[PDB]
């Protein structure tokens, strides 16, 4: 959906300037589930503060379904974040003072939506994540997949666009990890719906159909995968970071 | 809780009070110390007490509450982890008692299969003596008492087998094999097993099998069969049952027609409910009427409706509609 | 999702987890409550001594009130940084940060204001209590009233919002700044860090040793050593915990090999990573810590020796300059049926040169060394000793001038007469004194010479630095008897107050110092209060940013009675740490004045040291029941 | 468990002396008040709590200890009945548990009679067949053809007495029915039974009843019997099946013995065992083995001694010991 | 060394029973590299969880060397768990703080085994496995492919009775992999100790002597391999696993 051209971000600190990013193209489309990888070093935290824009850019042009970010004000700008988009990061930020159901139904509640409509919502999406038991639980009383796995549910309550995702794989171990990863990319099937995970770790990159190394500019290789069975995927994918 | 905790420690209490009570006491008797500063000691004493009983309340009436939280609703894991050693053996006795009846379910499940296993004992040393009989009786030359031997053995094989299914009713679930069935080889091989009784019943066999491929289990698909047939037999006289098969859509459907003395419309509904016997005819108290809740019920998973069509003084048609061949891929892979 | 609701929920979250800093509060303005109370009691006016009575109460609560502040804006400077994740989830959301501001700032007022209104009613109750005890360090037999002094609720209500309302004026701007984002091995440096924290401590001990007696001979020098001495103390101290725990730890660690337990894990982990970032924290509670207990010694080893300092000041009951006025006395007491006993003694106000005495230096100059002023008595008056011709006799032993001035063995002096000198030899030094302090200056002692040598000194007579009287009539007082009319007898012979008594001078020291030793208790007991709560905040925060381990830990086999008992060595030495370095500075800066105040040490040091030590470990233990809470929760 | 009690309230010693030095602190700082009178006091006050404590210890000690005691035993009794609201709430707690163990217990036991109700019911209707068929065939002509079906007739009679036995023997007490019996008729009525099979193997039988009456059941010493001439014809092959009876003291000993291949020594202990049959021949396979099992225990409650003496290749003795009339005195008044 | 008969695991949420275990009854041979593998969704992750002491039996018994340990008791369960069987996790659970000596010392520290037995058995262990020239490295230092060798040599240094090991080689390349797996095998040969694996690829299990295929909570037959080489070996295995 997103098109990223030539997607740069202005600097001058003091008097030492860097400029981490030298050229951004990307055209994806629907249904898609990126991974842009690359090395440590390489400002991929800072890519994702431009490209999520929590971070105001300088050059470059990028359409979000057609629209721009920059023909906006920074008002309309937050609005069109908050209506369009959700977030999903390496720690998951849950209040303790709260229900497992009231955690999720926090961001829309101030859209003033009737009672019914935010019920059948959970309801779905709490049976299609598998949390719908620990319905009125406390946060502090589950294990670390379900946390995460509530963080990630908390971003789909509102039916936005493009998920972006930090790697949350930070704090969990491989049979959490697995879990969530298979709930994604079943979430993915369902409902149309662009995730672009953004992660170093070749076990969780394995799971997509598309994966961009970056080494300066975004330009190194790209995989495609097409037929594989998750396995020479991932044999490819440990070459072509090793390679390097 | 307030008046419950009160009643429990009404004596801890009453020892500080009468501490206070003796020490403003012997300010009436002693000239050597005063009643202000007295009475400002006390003060200071009730104030620590008060607050004091206050935080032990709201930290002790914890757990005699999770108790009676946990008593009948629901939420076996509601009591809170003890804290102070008292609770604890509390705790162990209630953990004890469940692991004790938790212990008894399972003698009573070692229970039911021993005695499940004697049952199936008994079904297999049973079963072999009909196939001896029926080896035996493979051998004889006259044909009245011969045939009436026949009968007999054929209604016992039935019997046996009905009961034999009605014991694998119950794991018909992890039982089932759906393949490719061929219906005349299968109507053939019923019309065999029931050669006695329709030749001592003079009843033929119409068979017209336009279509000649379904998609069933088959040994359930043959158990309804049987079962049809040997109805249609014992409630008709002097008849032939037309056998016909047919392609309606996409769904093949069997249909077995008998012109006996057919169901009253009263307790059409009522035929295929468990142990039903009609009060027609004094000879239906032979019958265990248990075969039309049986097939009912094995195909019910198999995705086959039942209809029953029947008329007084015409007959009865029973008809099986067999499933969409796509409709089993679903249950092939989960 | 009706805010009211989530407001609460955050109040009663609140409540259970800072229940310290409430107990902070509660306390702080009782006390304070209790000082304004007490300043303003018109029966304060009893306390007589040199300094008022009623203008150090304001001093107190003036030095009260900026620690009170100082904490308070501390504690809520670390509050409002625990709550970040929350505020850009807020942010995310889509409230604006004028709402962020009251939804966080509602569920604070009233806490803080139940505080307030708690911590008056229970200051009412504690007036009376601070004046009976203020009423027995200085002895008076007065009595106390419990009553309001609405004066006081005026300036505690004032105050408190004054500090509310910067409290409240700090956090908007940390709202208002907030982004939307947010949400190994040893070097050459730390080397010399550590290796120069560590000397110049041990140089500002070693210079501190000397101070008082050797060089520094001048009022310019003396307070140049002080200067130097206060510097390097405190930077050392800044210096060791940035760089000498790490070098220590390494040495520890790469000593054993590699063979660890899990308590030294624990341990060394955690110091290691943790006490180098709060280096100035830790600094400013051993320096404040130390100075509290070391004033507060100080001060009780002068109020310990007022009966013994004013017995030897005056060397009877009662000393007499004029004969009328002992005539007098005597008169009053003639019909009073008191009968007591009365001695005169000459004394001669003589200069001689002993500078060949004293083993230390002759730069020790207080005055000229062959113009010392020393008393001249006879032999026949004093009833101890049988002297010899040649041989002269020396009286008292007075602590503080021993060190001052060290004397050797027998030797010569010559005396300064006005055209003679007959030369003599030191034959020993006395304990007793038997001349009051108006004649024989500040402490020196007096000579004791034979009957026909005096007889001839008296002959001579120069009199050139002869004082005003020389006659020492001073009466004394049969056994133990009603002093105390005696002593207001006394108190009228004289309306010029002129004379000498063994009570009044006794008395003005004793109320002198412990008005101050009360003083100085009550901010220290404060001091310490504050301080723990820091301590125990801090620790939260670090027990919080671990749970991982122990979860890593729990998996290969270990249980929590482990984990518990690795927590208990690590809770001791992280609150041990900061607690030795203090006594140190507190016990050097002790042994090194102390003989200008008193004569007997090690019977207060160790009770203040005591009562510290168990208020610090009563302080400890709480983060250990803290860390069990967490442990177990980490499956 | 003094210290598992002190440790428990430690908070309340903990305030009683903290309050103790606030009053000496008071009484201390103020001129008014002396201070003998307070540390008397404290003293008596000391002394006169420890006693408070030990009485306090007592009570809820015993108690607690019972209820331990409760927990792990085999007394459902040992539990005291609450004083105090806590341990009201305990017991009410455990007792609930306790009914709902009753409730769910009574209704497994309901619900597994009942399933064997209703196989009882199915034994009979499967059974009464089986009398329909000897109805049926006692018709027959040829020699050869009438003895095999009677042979298998009276095998598979055999079997369903046996099984009928064996449900029958949970309850063989309340069946038990002491009168006079005549040996003689009953062993005429068992060999005529066996008529079949001796006609088929040429046995012969040899009846010297030296004793004709006894005192026993009818039903279950004809069963006895019955089980004993089957096993001794089936071991058997042409050889003569001799009874004898003779009294023995005060006891009545019934002796059956058969010229068949016996049984082998180390298996003679065995034979009495559930389920056991000899390894020597395969053709034992198809034989239960349980009606020995099922002859000795229904001997034991009609006090019969069962005698075996067996020599491998010669034949095997059966001796039935009966008892004295006089020890059914006992029972029958009971 | 291993009896287990009539083994049956209930999970379930008091409100529905799903029956994983159907009366599972396995022999082990004391020094015998067994593995255990199979589909998706059976229970051969809960079976060798309940082989081991990290979870109860609903139904059945389980002996370790004889010595009956299915009555159970939480104090001596743990010490029994933690007296013998090593365990080789999927993550490797390596302390970041402490050195690659430490992290393999530190079980042994619950003994007291002064420090010249601790060395020398050290350095018998990081003899063979290679490891020896990384006695100071810190863990985010060190390949991917070395860490997993160093928790291997954790597991194996108190040489317990029976080893579980779950996946290890899932998240590596073919050569570390080999590496690791030719690691394990010579240390099976030399020294007496028994190995349970749990492997998803064939020519990871392919180094084993025996093959048990779990299906549905059943047995479904039993491999022996026997004098043959591991290239026939292989293609057996993969032939059985593709009738399944
Ligand atoms: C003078 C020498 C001082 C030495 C230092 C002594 C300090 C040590 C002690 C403080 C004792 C505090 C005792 C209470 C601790 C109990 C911990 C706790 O959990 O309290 C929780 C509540 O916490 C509170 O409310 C504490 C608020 C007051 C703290 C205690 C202070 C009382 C008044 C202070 C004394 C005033 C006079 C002082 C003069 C000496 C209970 O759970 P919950 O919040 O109701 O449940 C949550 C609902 N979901
Ligand atoms: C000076 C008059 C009294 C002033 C108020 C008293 C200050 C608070 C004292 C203690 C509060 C009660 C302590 C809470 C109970 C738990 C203690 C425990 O378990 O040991
Ligand atoms: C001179 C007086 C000394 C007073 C000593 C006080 C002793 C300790 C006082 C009370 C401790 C209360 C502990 C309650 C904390 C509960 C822990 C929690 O649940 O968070």
């Amino acid at each position: 959906i997103l098109e990223a051209n030539k997607i740069r971000k202005s600097y001058g600190n003091k008097l030492n300037k860097q400029e981490v990013l030298k050229g951004i193209d990307i055209h994806i489309e629907k249904g898609e589930f990126v991974s842009i990888m690359g090395a440590s070093g390489s400002g991929k935290t800072t890519l994702l503060n431009v490209l999520s824009s929590i971070d105001q850019v300088s050059h470059g042009t990028i359409h979000i379904n057609g629209n721009d970010m920059t023909a906006m004000k920074e008002k309309q700008l937050a609005e069109f974040r908050k209506q369009h988009l959700g977030f999903i990061f390496q720690d998951y930020n849950l209040l303790d003072t709260l229900t497992v159901k009231e955690n999720i139904l926090l961001p829309l509640s101030i859209t003033k939506l009737s009672k019914k409509e935010a019920n059948r919502k959970f309801e779905e999406v709490a049976k299609e994540l598998g949390i719908y038991e620990l319905r009125d639980k406390y946060p502090n009383e589950i294990s670390g997949g379900q946390k995460q796995r509530t963080s990630a549910g908390r971003a789909f309550i509102h039916d936005p666009s493009i998920i972006f995702a930090d790697e949350p794989t930070g704090a969990l171990d491989s049979k959490s990890a697995s879990d969530l990863l298979n709930k994604l990319s079943q979430l993915n099937q369902k409902r149309n719906a662009t995730i672009i995970m953004v992660t170093h770790d070749p076990v969780a990159a394995s799971y997509c159909g598309r994966v961009i190394f970056i080494k300066d500019g975004q330009m190194y290789t790209q995989l495609n995968k097409g037929g594989q069975d998750r396995q020479t995927f991932f044999q490819d994918i440990m070459k072509t970071q090793g390679v390097l | 809780m307030i008046k419950a905790f009160l009643i429990e420690r009404r004596s801890w209490i009453a020892a500080f009070l009468f501490q206070q009570a003796l020490m403003l006491f012997i300010a009436f008797v002693d000239p050597s110390i005063s009643f202000g500063n007295v009475l400002y000691m006390v003060y200071l004493c009730i104030l620590f007490f008060i607050i004091f009983l206050w935080f032990r309340y709201r930290k002790e009436t914890a757990f005699y509450k999770s108790l009676k939280t946990w008593e009948n609703n629901l939420d076996v894991t509601a009591i809170n982890e003890p804290e102070t050693p008292f609770e604890a053996m509390v705790e162990r006795s209630i953990a004890g008692q469940t692991e004790h009846l938790k212990q008894t379910a399972a003698r009573h499940r070692l229970a039911l299969e021993n005695e499940k296993d004697e049952l199936m004992a008994w079904i297999h040393e049973v079963k072999t003596p009909l196939t001896a009989m029926h080896l035996i009786i493979d051998r004889m030359e006259e044909k009245a008492l011969k045939s009436q031997l026949s009968y007999e053995w054929l209604r016992i094989h039935l019997l046996l087998d009905q009961q034999l299914h009605q014991k694998r009713i119950s794991f018909i679930e992890n039982d089932l094999s759906v393949e490719f069935i061929q219906l005349q080889p299968l109507i053939f091989k019923e019309i065999k097993d029931l050669q006695s009784w329709c030749i001592q019943k003079g009843i033929g066999f119409d068979i017209q099998l336009e279509a000649k491929e379904v998609l069933s289990d088959a040994k359930w698909l043959a158990f309804i069969i049987r079962q049809l047939l040997t109805n249609a037999v014992k409630y008709s006289e002097a008849s032939e049952i037309e056998i016909k098969s047919f392609q309606k859509g996409e769904q093949t459907q069997l249909q077995v027609k008998d012109c006996g003395r057919g169901i009253d419309p009263k307790d059409v509904p009522r035929i295929f409910d468990k142990g039903f016997t009609s009060t027609t005819d004094h000879h239906d108290q032979a019958s265990t009427g248990m075969g039309l809740y049986l097939a009912k019920k094995a195909a019910a998973p198999l995705l086959i409706h039942i209809d029953v069509e029947s008329e007084f003084g015409a007959g009865t048609v029973f008809t099986l509609t067999f499933p969409i061949r796509n409709q089993f891929e679903h249950v092939i892979s989960v | 999702m009706n805010i009211n609701q989530l407001i609460l929920r955050n109040l009663k979250k609140n409540l259970r987890n800072y229940y310290l800093y409430v107990f902070a509060l509660i306390f702080s303005v009782a006390l304070y409550f209790a000082f304004v109370t007490l300043q303003y009691d018109p029966a304060i006016n009893e306390v007589k001594a040199s300094i008022k009575g009623a203008a150090a109460i304001k001093t107190a609560s003036i030095l009260l009130v900026a620690v009170v502040a100082i904490f308070i804006l501390y504690a809520n400077t670390i509050f409002i940084k625990r709550r970040s994740k929350e505020i850009g989830l807020f942010q995310l959301i889509g409230m604006t940060k004028h709402k962020i501001f009251r939804i966080l700032s509602a569920e604070n007022v009233m806490l803080y204001f139940g505080s307030l209104a708690i911590g008056v009613a229970a200051g009412f109750s504690i007036s009376k209590l601070v004046l009976m005890i203020l009423f027995k360090i200085v002895d008076v037999k007065a009595d106390a009233k419990l009553h309001f002094s609405e004066q006081a609720l005026v300036q505690t209500v004032i105050v408190f919002c004054g500090i509310y309302l910067l409290i409240m004026i700090m956090n908007y701007t940390f709202i208002k700044k907030q982004s939307i984002l947010s949400l190994k091995k040893i070097s050459f440096f730390q080397m010399l860090i550590g290796a120069l924290g560590i000397v110049l401590i041990l140089t500002g001990y070693y210079v501190s040793s000397e101070l008082f007696g050797g060089k520094f001979k001048t009022i310019n020098e003396l307070f140049v050593a002080m200067s130097f001495i206060l510097g390097s103390v405190i930077i050392g101290t800044f210096l060791f915990y940035k760089g000498s725990v790490t070098f220590i730890s390494n040495i520890i660690r790469k000593s054993k090999g590699g063979y660890l337990n899990i308590s030294e894990v624990l341990s060394l982990s955690s110091i290691m990573f943790r006490m180098k970032s709060n280096a100035l924290l830790l600094t400013i509670i051993t320096t404040v810590s130390a100075l509290a207990i070391g004033l507060l010694s100080l001060a009780y080893i002068s109020y310990y020796s007022s009966e013994k300092t004013a017995e030897q000041n005056v060397a009877a009951d009662f000393s007499f300059m004029n004969e009328k006025d002992a005539k007098l006395f005597e008169n009053k007491l003639r019909e009073s049926n008191i009968s007591f006993v009365k001695k005169a003694t000459p004394v001669l106000q003589a200069n001689v040169d002993i500078a060949n005495i004293m083993d230390g230096t002759p730069k020790e100059m207080q005055g000229d060394p062959g113009n010392m002023q020393l008393a001249v008595v006879s032999d026949k008056d004093v009833k101890g000793v049988d002297v010899a011709a040649g041989e002269a006799v020396f009286s008292g032993y007075t602590d503080l001038l021993q060190k001052i001035m060290v004397f050797k063995d027998s030797g010569v002096i010559k005396v300064k007469s006005k055209h003679e000198t007959q030369p003599l030899k030191y034959k020993g030094l006395r304990e007793e004194f038997l001349v009051s302090y108006t004649f024989t200056s500040g402490g020196m002692p007096a000579v004791i010479v034979d009957d026909s040598l005096f007889k001839q000194l008296d002959k001579d007579k120069d009199p050139r630095i002869q004082l005003a009287q020389s006659t020492f009539i001073g009466v004394n007082v049969k056994h133990d008897d009603q002093m105390e009319k005696a002593n207001e007898l006394f108190q009228q012979v004289n309306k010029k107050n002129e004379h000498l008594s063994r009570l009044d001078t006794s008395a003005a020291q004793k109320s002198l110092f412990g008005m101050v030793m009360f003083i100085v208790g009550f901010l220290g007991l404060t001091f310490l209060i504050t301080s723990g709560c820091i301590l125990y905040f801090k620790q939260m925060g670090e027990s919080e940013d671990e749970k991982p381990s122990y979860t890593i830990l729990r998996k290969l086999g270990f249980t929590q009675g482990d984990l518990i008992k690795g927590i208990r060595i690590k809770q001791m030495y992280n609150f041990g740490i900061p607690l030795v370095v203090g006594l140190f500075h507190s016990y050097f800066a002790v042994q090194s004045g102390w003989f200008l105040f008193g004569s007997e040490v090690w019977a207060p040091m160790i009770m203040v040291m005591v009562l510290y030590t168990a208020l610090y470990s009563i302080f400890g233990f709480l983060s250990v029941l803290y860390y069990k809470k967490v442990i177990k929760s980490s499956l």
